RNA sequence: AACGCAGCUAGCUGCGAGAAUUAAUGUGAAUUGCAGGACACAUUGAUCAUCGACACUU
RNA sequence: CAAGUCCUUCUGAUCGAGGCCCAGCCCGUGGACGGUGUGAGGCCGGU
RNA sequence: UUGAAAAGAACUUUGAAGAGAGAGUUCAAGAGGGCGCCGCCCGGAGGAUUCAACCCGGCGGCGGG
């Protein structure tokens, strides 16, 4: 149960703000998880999606054991894209599939000077507990 | 058509990917089509997966349909192939894969799995065909290479083999990297052949030039100084050893290599050659100890009393192991007596070494050390008292040193008190119970004990949670534990669980070798193809471990009495029971005997219906049940494993391994001998004498095989007479061609120092003559001081061998012996008073 | 004594472990850090043959992890232990890992009651701890993350090098 | 102090079966109620009355169907759910102690 | 209130000739219909938000 | 800034259905809500 | 208010086209761009933890000034 007064739980406005939100908050949304192996070793559970990760698909047609880099995140629809989420297009070229970053996992991290600070804030704010 | 092609392709996409279940997803609707309802290929890949689905009848049901409606498709062929595989039906496979590439021949898959199965039954030909094959569609595939290399080096032809070692380094001459590990491993591999073959020289020349290239130096190193002991370079071989002395100083190996290269034409100059490595390094127990194995006299006296000082100062545990070796030789037994004797007393009067010494006093830690080794080698040389009073004293001073207890052990166990032992070390665990080496050590000795469920139950300190401990213990394959668990339950004549225990044995090694399958594709991709050949080297001589030998041999000796003796006797007592027993009163007792099992029956349904629920739960939460599909092994059920219908056929699976590797120990001689006597096999009586023969002439269970085959000879009359007259012939040369009799008398006589050979002649006089007991009676229980050999173990098998019946009823002579062997052993339980 | 693993061995260890450790597998890494790293396991054996110490060591597989080494398992037998066996299997292993794969450090995990080997791997190997990695074992007791550097011995493992080199000449 | 004793505690007293219920009687409202933030609908489980507040409340808040009352503040709306008296409450030694105080005897 | 401002732009929206935005701060790799432009991301920076500096046609 | 994308099974996809040593998968001072290919305390934002 | 996702129907053929016919995508085009005979008894042939009465143990109900 909620207690705060100003936090809400209507229906209709937490939809609003899901729907129409801008990019930087966007992107908090569209978080991942790690897999054990990260997870154990950053001590860190989801991280937030980036342009360049390992990333593997465990929910859908598309699930399975492979790994791939995202190619595309693309904000406006809530997906992203690996290289073999793909399918036939009728004339014959191919085109990406748009998979929600919440049915993958990140196999390896773009690890950047501010994403190696970005873990160790989270880690560190593990062993305060 | 293109679009069933299309679905086809995802199918095995599923498939590779470990997909079944979208895999027969999408081939229920290629079956759907009555056009390809017999579609062959389709109905292969649908039982390939069902296979990986447990259903292995519905699988060979299907792919044999889809291999009949087209044998031209290679696919059916290779799926069927995947299957012999899948529950490694090999011999099978081999067979599948040859037929599948009669129809398509440039498969690659179908070739290198062929190749891997080729290398797995050690199919050298075969194998190298294969790889010549690959390497001529792709060479340039370094995988190529080396299988190809990998061929030729199982020939042992090492020249053609060498060349393709050097072409293909050519080939990794492309330089797209520095000092490679795994180039590095090529380079060793390829002077390991070359040292193989015996080219010293190009061998030494070749790594010569690649130093630089090599990171592993110390394989370098070795390899120097091995060569140049062949090349005659006795100061470079020096150097080099000398290089690796300073590289690990605590390797024999140097030491040998310094010595080879020095060649000290006298002891001095030997001992001068470690007396440099201990006065560059006096710390560290190695340069000090090598001396001792071949120093005498004097200077002997000075190097141990050195040795024995520094040690005990030290105060380390293992002083008296390392010279373990020097009670071979009694007048060393009697220079270390005298020395720690010396040692104590000085140290009681003084608290010194020698009351001379200008050394600070010593802690009384030292005089507890050396009381220590005073009642080990007391325990040793044959006198429990003394070693016995020490370690009571030594425990006095420091109840807290868990070392006093395992020597305690040692005496019990030598006295043959073997249960006051365990009582012992389970207080000994009690005082430290985070080590599991006292836990092992302790759950050992209860089984040997034949205290079984206290074993189990202890050991479950520290099994993982969720299974008993004995079924942990099966599963990491728990050698020891399980072969003393076998002769535990042999020792309450439960020949049953032995045989199961043995029979884990079986299975786990047979585990082993088929582990090398998925490394067939593992090392090729890391090129350390020396752990290659070398561990494929070790599987071949695998079953060579004394385990294996002393599972066989539990399960043989226990296959032998259920055939000599195979407990002829099963029911009959029930059916003499009811000879008496009225028809009405029987029908009573029949009743009630099928009320009661019929109430069992519907017991034992209910109970194991929980607890086989339970351990479903505990399996899947385990996980290693939650995904697990293949081929269960059928239990054992030790109860009608132990009414084996061919004891003797089991038993010869078992020294097959020993009669393809262990040839060297007499024992499997003598068990192949006791089976096919069984077996009324002269034809191998002979051979089996023959070969035990070559090893040990004078073993007393080898006489009496001797003796057994010439008697059986004698008394058969329905030999052939070619065969009678090479038989002849053999006993004309390797016995006397004398009468048995005589022929057991010359051999008392040759051996009537050593306790088992009197007891073997006293058994056969028996045997040749059942009148001839009282004589033999006599000299099996002779215990003159001047008997060799004639220790405690000698005296209880003595003891048994006369209670068994091979010299008859002797139950007076047999009580006279127990005590004459407990005045001798007052600690021995086998000779307690009755 | 200590020597390389050659995988005549490998069954050795797999014997000891079960003796002494309660952290215990199968065989399968055993054939896997064998054939990977047969220069990285060493072990100690008696005058009889029998196996009294070992020492199992593994690369690490992360390509954006530094070269660091990491040992799977070590234990000594109470009748060989004091004696600095584990010592000197470390020193020789770590020798060896510089010498091949030149490591920057080692790490390792350790049993929080084991505090024999906390000892020798603190005041004698001069170990420190990096990390604590709670339940990590099957009975869930904690475990240090322990870690020495290897730079330091290997500076004196590169001059014994140029000093063998320069007489070599 | 903590929801693992609260659960335990009421394991014990027998009455978890009454929570799994609750957990069986989860389902969506019916009608438009979900449109109005109404959307999940549960039965109504035991109410635990204490006298006083020293962490009771925050152990057994998150027990789906768990109804904390004050002795002293009684309310009808909780004792009786739908009107129907009958439910299943389970009282503290002090709490159950001051009914004579608060009520009175005849 | 009017009129203008987008590479392709009518409406809506935002903006004011610095005209679908300048500066600064926070954030930290996108925007997106297409193309182009970007993008060491600290020898410091796309987008978004905030907004205190600047600018704001009749 | 806590905890399942564990195993088996339904589906086009599932958040669905069963199971989860210890009387009971894991967290719970967190079982409000929203999103995510049904219906989600433990996938994500949050709480 | 298509569809989970445009995956928004390649290609062949008639027509000048609008429009069709095949084919294809999708779970779905029936979502194609303003698109959601049984109780007792008799007889026979059969089988079986078996019946009553006793002994032990446990649990209930009723009665006791
Ligand atoms: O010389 P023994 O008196 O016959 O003792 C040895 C010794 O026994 P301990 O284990 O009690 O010391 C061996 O052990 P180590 O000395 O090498 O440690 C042991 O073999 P394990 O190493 O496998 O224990 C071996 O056993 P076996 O005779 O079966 O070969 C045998 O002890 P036992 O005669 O008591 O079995």
């Amino acid at each position: 149960m909620k207690f705060n007064p100003f936090v809400t739980s209507d229906r209709s406005k937490n939809r609003k703000r899901h729907f129409n939100a801008p990019s930087h908050i966007r992107r908090k949304i569209m978080s991942s998880p790690l897999s054990k192996e990260l997870r154990q070793k950053y001590n860190v559970r989801s991280m937030p999606i980036r342009k360049d990760d390992e990333v593997q698909v465990v929910r859908g047609h598309y699930k399975g054991q492979q790994i791939g880099k995202v190619v595309q995140v693309y904000r406006k629809k809530y997906v992203i894209y690996i290289e073999r989420v793909q399918r036939e297009k009728a004339n014959g070229t191919t085109v990406h599939v748009g998979i929600h970053p919440s049915k993958v996992v990140i196999t390896r991290l773009k690890l950047d000077k501010d994403r190696k600070k970005i873990l160790e804030r989270k880690a560190k704010s593990r062993q305060v507990g | 058509p293109p679009k069933e092609n299309a679905l086809f392709k995802r199918i095995l996409r599923c498939y590779e990917h470990k997909q079944y279940r979208n895999g027969l997803k999408f081939c229920k609707q290629i079956l759907s089509n009555p056009k390809f309802a017999e579609h062959g290929e389709t109905l292969a890949m649908k039982g390939l997966t069902l296979n990986c689905l447990g259903k292995k009848e519905e699988a060979y049901e299907l792919v044999r349909r889809g291999l009949r409606n087209d044998l031209k498709s290679h696919v059916c062929w290779h799926v069927y192939g995947l299957l012999q595989r899948s529950d490694k039906k090999y011999d099978e496979a081999i067979k599948c894969y040859r037929n599948a590439l009669k129809w398509d021949k440039d498969n690659l898959q179908i070739l290198r799995d062929l190749s891997l199965l080729q290398i797995q039954m050690r199919d050298l030909e075969g194998y190298r065909e294969t790889r010549y094959q690959l390497l001529q569609l792709r060479p340039a595939q370094r995988a190529s290479w080396i299988g190809y290399a990998i061929a030729y080096h199982l020939l042992e032809d090492y020249e053609m083999a060498a060349k393709i070692l050097e072409e293909f380094r050519k080939t990794q001459q492309t330089s797209p990297d520095k000092v490679d590990y795994e180039y590095s491993e090529l380079l060793l591999y390829q002077n390991q052949v070359l040292r193989e073959a015996g080219l010293y020289r190009e061998a030494l020349e070749h790594l010569c030039t690649y130093e630089k290239q090599i990171c592993d130096k110390l394989a370098v190193e070795e390899t120097k100084g091995e060569l140049l002991l062949q090349l005659c370079r006795l100061e470079d071989a020096a150097d080099v050893y000398r290089g690796l002395q300073e590289r690990n100083p605590e390797n024999w190996a140097y030491y040998k290599g310094l010595e080879k290269a020095l060649k000290p034409a006298n002891m001095l100059e030997r001992l001068k050659i470690y007396e440099e490595a201990w006065t560059k390094y006096p710390r560290g127990l190695v340069p000090r100890r090598l001396p001792l194995n071949f120093l005498s006299g004097e200077k002997f006296k000075e190097c141990l009393d050195k040795f024995l000082r520094m040690n005990f100062s030290k105060g380390c545990p293992p002083v008296f192991n390392t010279l373990r070796s020097l009670y071979k030789d009694k007048e060393k037994v009697a220079i270390i007596e005298e020395l720690v004797v010396g040692y104590e007393t000085s140290l009681k009067s003084c608290r010194l070494f020698n009351p001379n010494d200008d050394g600070k006093e010593e802690p009384p830690t030292t005089l507890l050390w050396v009381q220590y080794y005073l009642a080990q080698h007391y325990d040793k040389i044959g006198q429990p008292s003394i070693a016995l009073e020490y370690i009571n004293t030594a425990i006095e001073s420091t109840p807290t040193l868990i070392e006093l207890f395992l020597v305690k052990a040692k005496i019990y166990k030598h006295a043959g008190n073997i249960k006051e032992a365990a009582r012992w070390m389970d207080e000994a665990q009690a005082l430290d119970t985070a080590d599991r080496f006292i836990n092992s050590k302790c759950a050992k000795y209860m089984l040997k004990a034949n205290l079984i469920k206290e074993a189990e139950e202890m050991c479950s300190k520290f099994t993982r949670e969720g299974t008993s401990a004995v079924e942990n213990l099966n599963e990491m394959q728990c050698m020891w534990f399980q072969t003393e668990c076998a002769q535990a339950y042999k020792a309450m004549n439960k020949f049953g669980e032995a045989l199961k225990k043995c029979h884990e044995i079986e299975r786990h090694f047979i585990e082993i070798t088929d582990d090398q399958f998925d490394f067939h594709t593992y090392c090729m991709r890391k090129i350390t193809l020396r752990s290659y050949v070398d561990l494929l080297k070790l599987e071949d001589v695998l079953r060579q471990h004394p385990f294996y030998f002393k599972a066989a041999r539990i399960a043989i000796e226990i296959y032998l009495k259920l055939h000599d003796n195979p407990l002829t006797d099963e029911n009959k007592e029930h059916e003499a029971d009811t000879a008496n027993m009225s028809d009405k009163e029987l029908k009573k007792l029949r009743n009630k005997q099928r009320r009661a099992q019929k109430k069992a029956q519907i017991e034992e349904e209910k109970k194991n219906a929980e607890k086989e629920k339970q351990q479903r739960n505990q399996k899947k939460k385990k996980d290693d049940d939650d995904e697990e599909i293949g081929g269960p092994k059928e239990e054992l059920i030790p109860e009608k494993l132990a009414k084996v219908e061919t004891p003797l056929e089991e038993a010869i699976k078992f020294l097959t391994p020993l009669k393809n590797l262990v040839k060297n120990k007499i024992e499997t001689h003598l068990f192949a001998f006791e089976i096919y006597f069984r077996k009324e096999k002269f034809l191998l009586m002979l051979q089996s004498v023959k070969r035990a023969f070559a090893i040990d002439s004078s073993h007393p269970w080898l006489h009496e095989c001797m003796i057994r085959l010439f008697n059986t000879v004698c008394e058969s009359k329905d030999l052939s007479d070619t065969v009678r007259t090479v038989l002849k012939q053999e006993m004309n040369r390797l016995f006397g061609a004398t009468n048995p009799k005589n022929f057991n008398e010359t051999f008392l006589k040759r051996n009537s120092d050593s306790l088992p050979h009197r007891l073997s002649a006293a058994k056969m006089v028996y045997y040749l003559d059942p009148s001839s007991q009282k004589r033999a009676i006599e000299l099996a229980t002779t215990l003159d001081e001047s008997l060799t050999n004639r220790n405690l173990q000698t005296c209880m098998e003595v003891l048994e061998a006369l209670y068994d019946g091979s010299l008859g009823d002797c139950k007076e002579a047999a009580e006279i012996y127990r005590a004459n062997c407990h005045k001798l052993f007052p600690y021995a339980l086998a000779f307690m008073p009755p | 004594n200590i020597r390389n693993a050659r995988p005549e061995d490998l069954m050795n260890m797999q014997h000891c472990n079960l003796l002494c450790l309660p952290e215990n597998y199968q065989m399968k890494y055993y054939f896997y850090h064998g054939l990977s790293w047969p220069q990285l396991s060493y072990i100690a054996e008696d005058e009889n043959g029998k196996i009294v110490g070992y020492v199992l060591a593994k690369m690490e597989e992360d390509p954006d992890d530094v070269p660091h080494g990491h040992i799977t398992s070590l234990a000594v037998k109470r009748s060989h232990r004091r004696l600095g066996l584990a010592q000197k299997l470390m020193d020789q292993a770590s020798r060896a890992m510089i010498e091949n794969f030149n490591a920057k450090y080692v790490s390792l995990h350790v049993r929080k009651s084991n505090r024999a080997a906390l000892h020798l791997y603190s005041n004698t190997l001069n170990f420190q701890i990096s990390e604590v990695e709670p339940k990590y074992y099957a009975d869930g007791e904690d475990a240090y993350a322990m870690k020495r550097d290897l730079t330091q011995m290997a500076d004196e493992l590169r001059r014994h090098l140029e000093l063998k080199e320069k007489g070599r000449h | 102090k903590k929801t693992k004793e609260a659960v335990l505690l009421l394991k014990k007293l027998k009455a978890w079966n009454d929570i799994k219920k609750v957990y069986a009687s989860q389902r969506m409202r019916a009608g438009k109620g979900k449109m109005r933030n109404r959307r999940r609908i549960q039965r109504r489980g035991p109410c635990i009355i204490y006298n006083e507040d020293n962490g009771i409340i925050k152990a057994f808040r998150n027990i789906p169907g768990i109804t904390l009352l004050n002795v002293s503040k009684l309310n009808i709306l909780k004792l009786a759910p739908g009107g129907h008296v009958g439910r299943f409450c389970i009282w503290t030694e002090s709490a159950f102690r001051k009914l004579d105080e608060l009520y009175g005897t005849w």
